[PDB]
Protein backbone atom coordinates (compact mmCIF):
# COMPACT_ATOMS: atom_id res chain seq x y z
CA UNK A 1 0.00 0.00 0.00
CA UNK A 2 1.89 2.57 1.54
CA UNK A 3 5.48 2.41 -0.72
CA UNK A 4 8.25 4.23 0.83
CA UNK A 5 10.23 6.26 -1.56
CA UNK A 6 13.80 6.56 -2.35
CA UNK A 7 14.83 8.85 0.30
CA UNK A 8 18.27 9.54 0.74
CA UNK A 9 18.77 8.29 4.57
CA UNK A 10 18.64 4.90 3.31
CA UNK A 11 20.42 4.86 -0.04
CA UNK A 12 23.40 6.60 1.54
CA UNK A 13 24.30 3.84 4.12
CA UNK A 14 23.68 0.65 1.68
CA UNK A 15 25.98 2.39 -0.84
CA UNK A 16 29.06 3.43 2.01
CA UNK A 17 28.50 -0.22 3.06
CA UNK A 18 29.26 -1.99 0.22
CA UNK A 19 32.30 -0.51 -0.34
CA UNK A 20 33.71 -0.77 3.21
CA UNK A 21 32.35 -4.29 3.81
CA UNK A 22 29.81 -3.76 6.08
CA UNK A 23 26.10 -3.95 6.78
CA UNK A 24 22.79 -1.94 7.76
CA UNK A 25 23.14 -3.11 11.24
CA UNK A 26 26.70 -2.23 11.58
CA UNK A 27 26.69 0.91 9.99
CA UNK A 28 25.05 3.05 13.00
CA UNK A 29 23.29 6.65 12.12
CA UNK A 30 25.28 8.14 15.13
CA UNK A 31 28.95 7.08 13.63
CA UNK A 32 30.57 10.01 11.37
CA UNK A 33 31.63 9.32 7.57
CA UNK A 34 35.71 9.10 8.57
CA UNK A 35 35.33 7.80 11.70
CA UNK A 36 33.54 4.11 10.01
CA UNK A 37 35.82 4.00 7.63
CA UNK A 38 38.51 3.00 9.75
CA UNK A 39 41.35 5.51 8.78
CA UNK A 40 43.30 4.03 5.83
CA UNK A 41 43.90 6.54 3.07
CA UNK A 42 42.54 4.49 0.03
CA UNK A 43 38.91 3.83 1.71
CA UNK A 44 38.76 7.45 2.61
CA UNK A 45 39.16 8.48 -1.03
CA UNK A 46 36.66 6.56 -2.29
CA UNK A 47 34.18 6.78 0.41
CA UNK A 48 33.61 11.11 -0.55
CA UNK A 49 33.49 9.70 -4.52
CA UNK A 50 30.74 7.13 -4.15
CA UNK A 51 28.01 9.90 -2.24
CA UNK A 52 28.48 12.73 -4.35
CA UNK A 53 28.22 10.78 -7.34
CA UNK A 54 24.73 8.68 -6.44
CA UNK A 55 23.47 12.29 -4.27
CA UNK A 56 24.32 14.94 -6.72
CA UNK A 57 25.04 18.12 -3.95
CA UNK A 58 28.47 18.04 -2.81
CA UNK A 59 29.34 19.61 0.43
CA UNK A 60 32.33 21.31 2.40
CA UNK A 61 33.42 18.10 4.73
CA UNK A 62 31.90 14.87 3.36
CA UNK A 63 34.22 12.88 5.47
CA UNK A 64 33.74 14.95 8.50
CA UNK A 65 30.13 14.84 8.75
CA UNK A 66 28.08 12.41 10.10
CA UNK A 67 25.54 9.55 9.18
CA UNK A 68 22.36 11.62 10.33
CA UNK A 69 24.03 14.78 8.72
CA UNK A 70 25.07 14.08 5.84
CA UNK A 71 21.93 11.52 4.62
CA UNK A 72 19.47 14.59 5.87
CA UNK A 73 20.66 17.14 4.11
CA UNK A 74 20.83 15.10 0.92
CA UNK A 75 16.95 14.63 0.66
CA UNK A 76 15.93 17.98 0.51
CA UNK A 77 17.36 18.02 -2.71
CA UNK A 78 16.82 14.78 -4.25
CA UNK A 79 13.50 13.58 -5.49
CA UNK A 80 14.72 9.80 -5.80
CA UNK A 81 17.04 9.88 -8.32
CA UNK A 82 18.76 6.58 -9.71
CA UNK A 83 22.07 8.14 -9.77
CA UNK A 84 25.12 7.19 -12.49
CA UNK A 85 26.93 5.32 -10.08
CA UNK A 86 24.24 3.42 -7.73
CA UNK A 87 21.98 2.57 -11.06
CA UNK A 88 25.04 0.47 -12.32
CA UNK A 89 26.16 -1.38 -9.18
CA UNK A 90 22.49 -2.71 -9.11
CA UNK A 91 22.41 -3.71 -12.45
CA UNK A 92 25.98 -5.91 -11.93
CA UNK A 93 24.04 -7.48 -8.56
CA UNK A 94 21.01 -9.20 -10.77
CA UNK A 95 23.49 -10.96 -13.32
CA UNK A 96 26.51 -11.71 -10.77
CA UNK A 97 25.22 -12.51 -7.48
CA UNK A 98 21.70 -14.19 -8.42
CA UNK A 99 20.95 -16.09 -11.76
CA UNK A 100 19.62 -15.86 -15.39
CA UNK A 101 15.54 -15.29 -15.43
CA UNK A 102 14.84 -12.68 -12.53
CA UNK A 103 15.91 -9.07 -13.82
CA UNK A 104 14.75 -5.66 -12.84
CA UNK A 105 11.41 -5.82 -14.35
CA UNK A 106 10.84 -9.35 -12.76
CA UNK A 107 12.12 -7.78 -9.01
CA UNK A 108 9.53 -4.82 -9.02
CA UNK A 109 6.57 -6.48 -10.41
CA UNK A 110 7.39 -9.50 -7.65
CA UNK A 111 6.52 -6.62 -5.29
CA UNK A 112 3.25 -5.47 -6.25
CA UNK A 113 0.99 -8.62 -5.91
CA UNK A 114 3.06 -10.38 -2.89
CA UNK A 115 4.06 -7.26 -0.94
CA UNK A 116 1.74 -4.42 -2.69
CA UNK A 117 4.59 -2.45 -3.88
CA UNK A 118 4.74 -0.21 -6.74
CA UNK A 119 8.08 1.31 -8.30
CA UNK A 120 9.23 3.59 -5.77
CA UNK A 121 9.14 0.70 -3.00
CA UNK A 122 11.06 -1.47 -5.72
CA UNK A 123 14.45 0.43 -5.81
CA UNK A 124 14.71 -0.08 -1.80
CA UNK A 125 14.67 -3.79 -1.32
CA UNK A 126 17.36 -4.36 -4.01
CA UNK A 127 19.27 -1.57 -2.36
CA UNK A 128 19.49 -3.20 0.59
CA UNK A 129 19.77 -6.96 -0.38
CA UNK A 130 23.20 -5.45 -2.76
CA UNK A 131 24.79 -4.77 0.35
CA UNK A 132 24.13 -7.49 2.84
CA UNK A 133 25.09 -10.07 -0.62
CA UNK A 134 25.99 -13.08 0.59
CA UNK A 135 29.37 -15.05 -1.32
CA UNK A 136 27.10 -17.56 -2.42
CA UNK A 137 25.52 -16.56 -5.74
CA UNK A 138 22.29 -18.13 -7.59
CA UNK A 139 22.33 -20.34 -9.96
CA UNK A 140 18.47 -20.77 -10.81
CA UNK A 141 15.29 -19.15 -10.50
CA UNK A 142 14.15 -20.04 -7.30
CA UNK A 143 16.94 -19.06 -5.63
CA UNK A 144 16.40 -15.31 -6.76
CA UNK A 145 12.82 -15.79 -5.61
CA UNK A 146 13.45 -16.98 -2.33
CA UNK A 147 15.70 -13.71 -1.09
CA UNK A 148 12.70 -11.02 -2.27
CA UNK A 149 10.43 -12.74 -0.20
CA UNK A 150 13.18 -12.43 3.06
CA UNK A 151 13.75 -8.79 2.25
CA UNK A 152 10.13 -7.82 2.36
CA UNK A 153 10.22 -8.49 6.11
CA UNK A 154 13.84 -7.41 7.27
CA UNK A 155 13.70 -4.25 5.28
CA UNK A 156 10.44 -3.49 6.44
CA UNK A 157 11.31 -1.86 10.10
CA UNK A 158 12.66 1.47 7.42
CA UNK A 159 9.53 1.38 5.80
CA UNK A 160 6.64 0.57 8.09
CA UNK A 161 4.60 -2.01 6.01
CA UNK A 162 3.44 -5.79 6.34
CA UNK A 163 2.95 -9.04 4.37
CA UNK B 1 33.20 26.77 35.06
CA UNK B 2 32.45 30.14 33.40
CA UNK B 3 35.24 31.61 31.59
CA UNK B 4 36.69 30.08 28.00
CA UNK B 5 38.60 32.16 26.06
CA UNK B 6 40.51 33.38 28.96
CA UNK B 7 43.33 30.85 28.72
CA UNK B 8 45.19 31.55 26.54
CA UNK B 9 47.54 33.16 29.11
CA UNK B 10 46.66 31.54 32.25
CA UNK B 11 47.84 28.13 31.46
CA UNK B 12 51.02 29.21 29.77
CA UNK B 13 52.65 30.71 32.93
CA UNK B 14 53.72 27.89 34.59
CA UNK B 15 50.75 25.21 35.07
CA UNK B 16 46.98 24.82 33.77
CA UNK B 17 45.76 24.70 37.49
CA UNK B 18 41.71 25.01 36.94
CA UNK B 19 41.67 26.22 32.77
CA UNK B 20 37.65 24.93 32.15
CA UNK B 21 35.25 26.39 29.37
CA UNK B 22 31.90 27.56 29.63
CA UNK B 23 31.20 29.63 27.39
CA UNK B 24 32.38 27.88 23.95
CA UNK B 25 29.18 26.14 22.80
CA UNK B 26 30.10 25.95 19.22
CA UNK B 27 30.75 22.77 17.79
CA UNK B 28 33.49 23.65 15.21
CA UNK B 29 34.15 27.46 16.26
CA UNK B 30 35.67 25.46 19.81
CA UNK B 31 37.94 23.32 17.64
CA UNK B 32 39.47 26.62 15.86
CA UNK B 33 40.05 28.80 18.90
CA UNK B 34 41.62 26.13 20.70
CA UNK B 35 44.16 25.79 17.79
CA UNK B 36 44.89 29.17 17.80
CA UNK B 37 46.12 29.51 22.04
CA UNK B 38 48.66 26.64 21.39
CA UNK B 39 50.86 29.04 19.17
CA UNK B 40 50.67 32.24 21.02
CA UNK B 41 51.58 30.13 23.97
CA UNK B 42 55.14 28.37 24.53
CA UNK B 43 56.52 25.73 22.61
CA UNK B 44 56.54 23.00 25.23
CA UNK B 45 53.33 23.62 27.16
CA UNK B 46 50.18 21.67 28.03
CA UNK B 47 46.60 23.30 27.23
CA UNK B 48 43.35 20.91 27.90
CA UNK B 49 39.97 21.44 27.24
CA UNK B 50 36.74 20.22 29.11
CA UNK B 51 33.67 18.73 27.44
CA UNK B 52 30.70 19.38 28.69
CA UNK B 53 28.38 16.19 29.20
CA UNK B 54 24.78 18.12 30.62
CA UNK B 55 23.91 18.75 26.65
CA UNK B 56 23.52 16.04 23.85
CA UNK B 57 24.57 18.51 21.31
CA UNK B 58 27.84 19.61 22.77
CA UNK B 59 28.57 15.94 23.89
CA UNK B 60 28.15 14.44 20.24
CA UNK B 61 29.98 17.05 19.00
CA UNK B 62 33.07 17.37 21.28
CA UNK B 63 33.82 13.45 21.49
CA UNK B 64 34.17 13.91 17.80
CA UNK B 65 36.71 17.21 17.75
CA UNK B 66 38.91 15.35 20.66
CA UNK B 67 39.75 12.21 18.65
CA UNK B 68 41.16 14.13 15.47
CA UNK B 69 43.01 16.89 17.49
CA UNK B 70 44.86 13.90 19.08
CA UNK B 71 46.13 12.27 16.03
CA UNK B 72 47.67 15.59 14.97
CA UNK B 73 49.50 16.82 17.89
CA UNK B 74 47.83 19.16 20.05
CA UNK B 75 48.72 19.80 23.82
CA UNK B 76 45.27 18.87 24.79
CA UNK B 77 46.39 16.20 28.05
CA UNK B 78 43.43 16.78 30.79
CA UNK B 79 39.86 16.04 30.01
CA UNK B 80 37.09 16.08 32.89
CA UNK B 81 33.16 16.44 31.59
CA UNK B 82 30.93 17.71 34.04
CA UNK B 83 27.35 16.31 34.75
CA UNK B 84 28.66 13.54 37.16
CA UNK B 85 30.63 10.56 35.31
CA UNK B 86 29.95 8.95 32.15
CA UNK B 87 28.64 5.46 31.51
CA UNK B 88 30.72 2.16 31.56
CA UNK B 89 31.19 2.32 28.10
CA UNK B 90 31.44 5.95 27.89
CA UNK B 91 34.68 6.45 30.02
CA UNK B 92 36.22 3.68 29.16
CA UNK B 93 36.20 4.58 24.99
CA UNK B 94 37.67 7.63 25.70
CA UNK B 95 40.78 6.55 27.18
CA UNK B 96 41.92 4.30 24.24
CA UNK B 97 40.95 6.69 21.37
CA UNK B 98 42.61 10.00 23.24
CA UNK B 99 45.80 9.79 25.25
CA UNK B 100 44.88 11.83 28.45
CA UNK B 101 46.36 11.97 31.89
CA UNK B 102 43.12 11.30 34.62
CA UNK B 103 39.73 13.20 34.86
CA UNK B 104 38.01 14.10 38.18
CA UNK B 105 70.69 7.91 11.01
CA UNK B 106 71.50 10.48 13.64
CA UNK B 107 69.72 10.40 17.36
CA UNK B 108 71.62 13.06 19.86
CA UNK B 109 70.04 16.05 21.14
CA UNK B 110 71.22 18.24 24.24
CA UNK B 111 68.61 17.09 27.45
CA UNK B 112 67.25 20.20 29.86
CA UNK B 113 65.17 19.11 32.49
CA UNK B 114 63.28 22.54 32.66
CA UNK B 115 60.35 22.10 30.52
CA UNK B 116 58.45 20.07 32.25
CA UNK B 117 56.75 17.57 30.66
CA UNK B 118 59.68 16.03 28.61
CA UNK B 119 63.39 16.70 28.65
CA UNK B 120 64.55 17.08 24.98
CA UNK B 121 63.21 15.74 21.62
CA UNK B 122 63.76 15.86 17.91
CA UNK B 123 63.78 19.72 16.99
CA UNK B 124 61.57 20.46 13.28
CA UNK B 125 64.71 22.64 12.46
CA UNK B 126 66.13 21.32 9.05
CA UNK B 127 64.46 17.70 9.64
CA UNK B 128 63.58 17.05 6.23
CA UNK B 129 67.51 18.26 4.86
CA UNK B 130 69.09 16.05 7.72
CA UNK B 131 66.73 12.70 6.49
CA UNK B 132 67.26 12.97 3.22
CA UNK B 133 71.11 12.50 3.79
CA UNK B 134 70.38 8.35 4.74
CA UNK B 135 68.02 7.70 1.77
CA UNK B 136 70.16 9.79 -1.38
CA UNK B 137 73.36 7.68 -0.21
CA UNK B 138 71.54 4.16 -1.14
CA UNK B 139 70.80 4.86 -4.75
CA UNK B 140 71.88 8.09 -6.10
CA UNK B 141 75.89 7.91 -6.07
CA UNK B 142 76.77 11.66 -6.62
CA UNK B 143 76.54 14.86 -4.27
CA UNK B 144 73.73 15.86 -2.55
CA UNK B 145 72.74 18.98 -4.71
CA UNK B 146 69.14 20.65 -3.93
CA UNK B 147 69.29 23.13 -6.58
CA UNK B 148 66.33 21.28 -8.81
CA UNK B 149 62.96 22.21 -9.42
CA UNK B 150 59.75 21.07 -10.23
CA UNK B 151 59.21 23.52 -13.29
CA UNK B 152 62.60 21.65 -15.13
CA UNK B 153 63.65 18.08 -16.27
CA UNK B 154 67.00 16.15 -15.47
CA UNK B 155 67.99 12.89 -17.08
CA UNK B 156 70.81 11.01 -15.17
CA UNK B 157 73.74 8.57 -16.57
CA UNK B 158 72.55 5.50 -18.60
CA UNK B 159 73.20 1.80 -17.87
CA UNK B 160 73.34 -0.70 -20.39
CA UNK B 161 71.12 -4.07 -19.68
CA UNK B 162 73.57 -7.19 -19.09
CA UNK B 163 73.04 -10.95 -19.48
CA UNK B 164 74.29 -11.29 -15.87
CA UNK B 165 71.75 -8.85 -14.32
CA UNK B 166 68.83 -10.46 -16.48
CA UNK B 167 69.76 -14.08 -15.29
CA UNK B 168 69.81 -13.09 -11.12
CA UNK B 169 66.50 -11.71 -11.70
CA UNK B 170 64.33 -14.08 -13.21
CA UNK B 171 64.88 -16.36 -10.45
CA UNK B 172 64.07 -13.71 -7.71
CA UNK B 173 60.77 -12.72 -10.03
CA UNK B 174 59.56 -15.85 -10.69
CA UNK B 175 58.58 -15.95 -14.61
CA UNK B 176 59.23 -18.58 -17.18
CA UNK B 177 58.29 -16.43 -19.85
CA UNK B 178 59.87 -16.27 -23.33
CA UNK B 179 61.94 -12.83 -22.00
CA UNK B 180 62.73 -14.80 -19.20
CA UNK B 181 63.82 -18.01 -20.46
CA UNK B 182 67.31 -19.55 -20.70
CA UNK B 183 68.44 -21.33 -23.72
CA UNK B 184 70.93 -21.62 -26.75
CA UNK B 185 70.42 -20.08 -30.11
CA UNK B 186 67.86 -18.06 -29.47
CA UNK B 187 68.25 -14.33 -28.76
CA UNK B 188 66.21 -13.58 -25.72
CA UNK B 189 64.71 -10.05 -24.72
CA UNK B 190 63.79 -8.46 -21.56
CA UNK B 191 60.24 -8.54 -19.61
CA UNK B 192 58.06 -5.17 -19.07
CA UNK B 193 59.37 -4.95 -15.71
CA UNK B 194 63.08 -6.17 -16.09
CA UNK B 195 63.87 -2.79 -17.59
CA UNK B 196 62.45 -0.52 -15.17
CA UNK B 197 64.72 -2.06 -12.26
CA UNK B 198 67.99 -0.85 -13.92
CA UNK B 199 66.30 3.08 -14.72
CA UNK B 200 65.07 3.00 -11.22
CA UNK B 201 67.65 4.94 -10.02
CA UNK B 202 66.94 8.36 -12.18
CA UNK B 203 62.95 8.33 -11.45
CA UNK B 204 63.64 7.78 -7.32
CA UNK B 205 65.55 11.53 -7.19
CA UNK B 206 62.17 13.21 -6.36
CA UNK B 207 62.68 15.00 -3.70
CA UNK B 208 66.33 15.87 -4.64
CA UNK B 209 64.92 19.13 -4.99
CA UNK B 210 64.51 21.75 -1.92
CA UNK B 211 60.80 22.70 -3.20
CA UNK B 212 59.98 18.58 -3.89
CA UNK B 213 60.69 17.94 0.21
CA UNK B 214 58.13 15.88 2.70
CA UNK B 215 58.13 13.27 5.16
CA UNK B 216 60.90 10.71 3.60
CA UNK B 217 59.99 7.82 6.36
CA UNK B 218 56.31 7.58 4.96
CA UNK B 219 57.09 8.45 1.25
CA UNK B 220 55.99 5.09 -0.01
CA UNK B 221 55.53 4.12 -3.72
CA UNK B 222 51.68 5.16 -4.48
CA UNK B 223 51.44 3.35 -7.86
CA UNK B 224 53.66 2.82 -11.08
CA UNK B 225 52.78 2.12 -14.49
CA UNK B 226 54.07 1.51 -17.94
CA UNK B 227 53.39 1.47 -21.74
CA UNK B 228 54.90 0.92 -25.04
CA UNK B 229 55.38 2.73 -27.86
CA UNK B 230 53.58 2.46 -31.24
CA UNK B 231 55.13 -0.04 -33.12
CA UNK B 232 58.59 -1.00 -31.46
CA UNK B 233 59.43 -4.22 -30.66
CA UNK B 234 61.14 -4.93 -27.02
CA UNK B 235 64.16 -4.58 -26.32
CA UNK B 236 67.03 -7.05 -25.28
CA UNK B 237 69.78 -7.08 -23.00
CA UNK B 238 72.76 -4.93 -24.37
CA UNK B 239 71.14 -1.13 -24.97
CA UNK B 240 70.42 0.95 -22.39
CA UNK B 241 67.72 3.50 -21.61
CA UNK B 242 66.71 6.74 -20.03
CA UNK B 243 64.06 8.61 -17.70
CA UNK B 244 63.99 12.11 -17.27
CA UNK B 245 60.32 13.48 -16.15
CA UNK B 246 58.76 16.12 -13.49
CA UNK B 247 55.72 17.67 -11.89
CA UNK B 248 54.02 20.21 -14.21
CA UNK B 249 51.32 21.45 -11.11
CA UNK B 250 51.34 21.25 -7.57
CA UNK B 251 51.38 17.52 -6.90
CA UNK B 252 50.03 17.67 -3.49
CA UNK B 253 47.16 15.78 -1.85
CA UNK B 254 44.53 16.62 1.46
CA UNK B 255 46.84 14.71 3.69
CA UNK B 256 50.25 15.51 2.45
CA UNK B 257 52.06 15.20 -1.02
CA UNK B 258 52.61 13.54 -4.24
CA UNK B 259 54.43 13.08 -6.47
CA UNK B 260 53.87 12.63 -10.60
CA UNK B 261 56.73 10.46 -12.34
CA UNK B 262 56.94 9.16 -16.03
CA UNK B 263 59.84 7.07 -16.89
CA UNK B 264 61.02 6.72 -20.59
CA UNK B 265 62.84 3.88 -22.63
CA UNK B 266 65.76 4.26 -25.57
CA UNK B 267 66.98 1.53 -28.00
CA UNK B 268 70.16 3.03 -29.50
CA UNK B 269 69.00 7.11 -29.88
CA UNK B 270 65.53 6.33 -30.83
CA UNK B 271 62.80 5.75 -28.44
CA UNK B 272 61.73 2.03 -26.73
CA UNK B 273 58.73 2.38 -24.97
CA UNK B 274 57.79 4.24 -21.71
CA UNK B 275 56.65 4.34 -17.64
CA UNK B 276 55.07 5.74 -14.84
CA UNK B 277 55.48 6.09 -11.25
CA UNK B 278 53.97 8.07 -8.50
CA UNK B 279 54.41 8.63 -4.97
CA UNK B 280 52.51 9.65 -1.42
CA UNK B 281 54.35 11.56 0.98
CA UNK B 282 52.80 12.30 4.48
CA UNK B 283 52.75 16.03 5.82
CA UNK B 284 50.82 19.48 5.67
CA UNK B 285 51.43 21.96 2.52
CA UNK B 286 49.76 23.90 0.64
CA UNK B 287 52.49 26.53 -1.31
CA UNK B 288 53.25 24.86 -5.26
CA UNK B 289 57.08 26.28 -5.18
CA UNK B 290 39.35 15.78 -26.32
CA UNK B 291 36.94 14.20 -25.88
CA UNK B 292 35.70 11.00 -24.72
CA UNK B 293 37.46 8.28 -26.51
CA UNK B 294 38.33 5.80 -23.93
CA UNK B 295 37.51 2.11 -24.47
CA UNK B 296 33.97 0.26 -22.87
CA UNK B 297 32.66 -3.23 -22.13
CA UNK B 298 29.36 -5.32 -22.79
CA UNK B 299 29.86 -7.69 -19.95
CA UNK B 300 31.93 -9.21 -17.37
CA UNK B 301 34.18 -11.58 -19.18
CA UNK B 302 37.02 -12.86 -16.29
CA UNK B 303 40.29 -14.34 -16.99
CA UNK B 304 41.73 -16.08 -14.27
CA UNK B 305 41.62 -15.66 -10.86
CA UNK B 306 44.67 -17.47 -9.21
CA UNK B 307 46.42 -16.96 -5.81
CA UNK B 308 49.77 -15.93 -4.97
CA UNK B 309 52.46 -15.79 -2.29
CA UNK B 310 54.51 -12.77 -1.43
CA UNK B 311 58.44 -13.10 -0.26
CA UNK B 312 59.03 -13.75 3.38
CA UNK B 313 63.27 -12.50 3.11
CA UNK B 314 63.27 -9.61 0.78
CA UNK B 315 67.22 -9.47 1.42
CA UNK B 316 67.94 -10.97 -2.31
CA UNK B 317 65.23 -9.23 -4.07
CA UNK B 318 65.99 -5.60 -3.52
CA UNK B 319 69.34 -5.70 -3.92
CA UNK B 320 68.88 -6.72 -7.78
CA UNK B 321 66.60 -4.18 -8.28
CA UNK B 322 68.20 -1.21 -6.28
CA UNK B 323 65.37 0.22 -4.34
CA UNK B 324 66.17 3.16 -2.29
CA UNK B 325 63.71 2.44 0.30
CA UNK B 326 65.86 1.42 3.45
CA UNK B 327 62.84 1.57 5.48
CA UNK B 328 61.69 -2.38 4.70
CA UNK B 329 64.53 -4.19 5.39
CA UNK B 330 66.20 -3.48 8.80
CA UNK B 331 63.61 -3.40 11.78
CA UNK B 332 65.49 -0.08 13.44
CA UNK B 333 64.27 2.46 10.28
CA UNK B 334 60.77 0.91 10.56
CA UNK B 335 60.14 1.81 14.05
CA UNK B 336 60.82 5.59 12.98
CA UNK B 337 57.67 5.75 10.57
CA UNK B 338 55.13 3.69 12.68
CA UNK B 339 53.70 1.38 9.86
CA UNK B 340 52.20 -2.16 10.75
CA UNK B 341 55.29 -4.19 9.72
CA UNK B 342 58.23 -4.85 6.99
CA UNK B 343 55.81 -4.82 4.13
CA UNK B 344 57.36 -5.54 0.65
CA UNK B 345 58.66 -2.55 -1.69
CA UNK B 346 55.82 -0.92 -4.36
CA UNK B 347 57.87 -1.97 -7.95
CA UNK B 348 58.80 -5.19 -6.37
CA UNK B 349 54.87 -6.33 -5.17
CA UNK B 350 53.62 -4.87 -8.35
CA UNK B 351 56.01 -7.22 -11.12
CA UNK B 352 55.00 -10.49 -9.61
CA UNK B 353 51.02 -9.39 -10.80
CA UNK B 354 52.41 -7.91 -14.03
CA UNK B 355 54.18 -11.64 -14.49
CA UNK B 356 51.25 -13.58 -13.86
CA UNK B 357 49.11 -11.67 -16.07
CA UNK B 358 50.95 -12.88 -19.25
CA UNK B 359 50.99 -16.30 -18.48
CA UNK B 360 46.96 -16.48 -17.66
CA UNK B 361 45.96 -14.76 -20.85
CA UNK B 362 48.77 -14.78 -23.54
CA UNK B 363 50.81 -17.97 -22.88
CA UNK B 364 53.57 -16.45 -21.15
CA UNK B 365 54.24 -14.16 -24.53
CA UNK B 366 55.98 -10.98 -24.12
CA UNK B 367 55.42 -9.94 -27.56
CA UNK B 368 51.59 -9.38 -26.94
CA UNK B 369 51.56 -7.73 -23.88
CA UNK B 370 52.70 -3.84 -24.33
CA UNK B 371 51.42 -1.84 -20.87
CA UNK B 372 51.27 -2.63 -17.49
CA UNK B 373 49.77 -0.42 -15.00
CA UNK B 374 49.26 -1.55 -11.49
CA UNK B 375 48.14 0.96 -8.66
CA UNK B 376 48.55 -0.14 -5.02
CA UNK B 377 45.77 0.90 -2.41
CA UNK B 378 47.66 -0.47 0.70
CA UNK B 379 50.43 -1.65 2.10
CA UNK B 380 51.70 -5.94 1.78
CA UNK B 381 53.70 -6.93 4.61
CA UNK B 382 55.79 -10.07 3.69
CA UNK B 383 55.29 -13.64 3.95
CA UNK B 384 51.41 -13.59 3.25
CA UNK B 385 48.79 -14.71 0.51
CA UNK B 386 47.82 -12.59 -2.37
CA UNK B 387 44.69 -13.44 -4.10
CA UNK B 388 44.90 -12.05 -8.05
CA UNK B 389 42.51 -11.44 -10.09
CA UNK B 390 41.86 -10.48 -13.90
CA UNK B 391 38.96 -9.07 -15.80
CA UNK B 392 38.72 -7.88 -19.40
CA UNK B 393 38.61 -4.34 -19.94
CA UNK B 394 38.62 -3.27 -23.39
CA UNK B 395 39.71 -3.05 -26.88
CA UNK B 396 42.47 -1.13 -28.34
CA UNK B 397 42.73 -1.14 -32.10
CA UNK B 398 43.16 -5.04 -32.22
CA UNK B 399 44.62 -4.95 -28.22
CA UNK B 400 42.18 -5.97 -25.66
CA UNK B 401 43.26 -4.66 -22.53
CA UNK B 402 43.10 -6.78 -19.44
CA UNK B 403 42.40 -5.58 -15.53
CA UNK B 404 44.12 -6.55 -12.42
CA UNK B 405 42.70 -6.89 -8.92
CA UNK B 406 45.36 -8.06 -5.54
CA UNK B 407 43.42 -8.65 -2.49
CA UNK B 408 44.74 -9.48 0.94
CA UNK B 409 44.14 -11.97 3.25
CA UNK B 410 40.94 -9.95 4.42
CA UNK B 411 39.23 -9.39 1.27
CA UNK B 412 40.83 -5.83 1.87
CA UNK B 413 42.26 -4.00 -1.94
CA UNK B 414 45.93 -3.61 -1.66
CA UNK B 415 46.76 -3.06 -5.31
CA UNK B 416 45.25 -2.64 -8.83
CA UNK B 417 44.75 -1.34 -11.82
CA UNK B 418 44.94 -2.69 -15.52
CA UNK B 419 46.93 -3.75 -18.11
CA UNK B 420 47.20 -3.99 -22.20
CA UNK B 421 47.81 -6.63 -24.30
CA UNK B 422 46.98 -8.59 -27.51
Amino acid sequence: IADEPVKASLLLHVLVAHKLKKSLDSIPMSKTIKDLVGGKSTVQNEILGDLGKEFGTTPEKPEETPLEELAETFQDTFSGALGKQSSSLLSRLISSKMPGGFTITVARKYLQTRWGLPSGRQDGVLLVALSNEPAARLGSEADAKAFLDSMAQKYASIVGVDL
Amino acid sequence: TVSPDFVAATTNAGYTIELAGGGYFSAAGMTAAIDSVVSQIEKGSTFGINLIYVNPFMLQWGIPLIKELRSKGYPIQFLTIGAGVPSLEVASEYIETLGLKYLGLPLLYNFNPDNGFAPISEVMEDRNQRIKEMYWKLWIDEPFNLDFDPRDVIKGKDFEITAKEVYDFTHAVGNNCEDFVSRPDRTMLAPMDFAIVVGWRAIIKAIFPNTVDGDLLKLVHLSNGYKMIPGAKPLQVGDVVSTTAVIESVVNQPTGKIVDVVGTLSRNGKPVMEVTSSFFYRGNYTDFETLEQKVNLENPIPIAVLDSYTPSTNEPYARVSGDLNPIHVSRHFASYANLPGTITHGMFSSASVRALIENWAADSVSSRVRGYTCQFVDMVLPNTALKTSIQHVGMINGRKLIKFETRNEDDVVVLTGEAEIE
